[PDB]
């Protein structure tokens, strides 16, 4: 919904325009783990520079996610978001079950 | 009580057993036409199965006791019995099965 | 309401745009005395790819239909939906009738 295509008309994930560094590592390439998210180039096209686009597949729910976040990073909802046993990994596994 | 007035008033005879609340009898009287004040005095005294039959299936109201069914049939609703549950000794769970 | 059509303007059935596999395959053809639903290829009409536009038939009633298929799928409706002898195949047919 934020994140910026390098190429206009088509929003592949593959073309990311993620602002980079001047050493050339992106500023911000995001965590997942973290709830920081990436830092992306500004939505301009015009002449003279590189034509960045967009997201062109985005809905209109940023703010019940920015919700979530704020709710992810509040210390408030471990017994919800972050389980003692009950974690889940990126890949979907836990250290235990419901059993 | 809870019983519409209009539905219980056009029942064409009643059977009422050992009634212990006021407003119970209240409306039971209220839903007869075939009040005699010594029959209907007895109500909250009557003995384990005996029933007061008014209306009219029969020539006067009366005093009866109901007639007990053969030995073996009897109503009975098989809901756990707590205490016999409660009493066994515990055994090692398996929620395995169970999940 | 999900399945969107190969060609805009149009919204026949045979125009099915649904997302296939490598060998040519769809993904989720859907199935019927089942409760799995079709796989569609997502709505893009954007250059570089083909022009999908969902269809325009759809009704607002998206939640009902969810929340049926939800109960189709519950053992606790058996009686209700899967009758042992009166169960409705696809084309109407009942084995045993009301009488």
């Amino acid at each position: 919904e934020i994140s910026t295509h390098y190429v206009q008309g088509s929003h592949s994930e593959e073309n990311e325009a993620l602002l980079l560094g001047e050493d050339g590592n992106p500023v911000q390439k995001g965590d997942s783990l973290k709830v920081v998210p990436p830092i992306y180039m500004p939505h301009t096209q015009a002449q003279g520079a590189t034509k960045i686009y967009l997201s062109n597949r985005g809905k209109n729910i940023r703010k019940p996610l920015e919700g979530l976040a704020s709710l992810l990073k509040d210390p408030r909802y471990e017994f919800l978001f972050n389980a003692d046993d009950w974690s889940v990994n990126l890949d979907g596994k836990t250290n235990k079950d419901l059993d | 009580s809870e019983i519409d007035s209009t539905i219980l008033s056009q029942c064409g005879t009643l059977f009422a057993l050992r009634m212990n609340n006021s407003s119970d009898r209240n409306h039971v009287l209220g839903a007869v036409s075939d009040s005699f004040e010594g029959l209907m005095g007895m109500l909250p005294t009557l003995r384990t199965g005996e029933a007061i039959i008014i209306g009219e299936s029969v020539r006067l109201p009366m005093r009866t006791i109901i007639s007990p069914p053969p030995f073996g049939r009897r109503p009975d609703s098989l809901d756990p019995d707590v205490t016999a549950k409660w009493s066994n000794n515990r055994v090692q769970g398996d929620y395995k099965e169970v999940l």
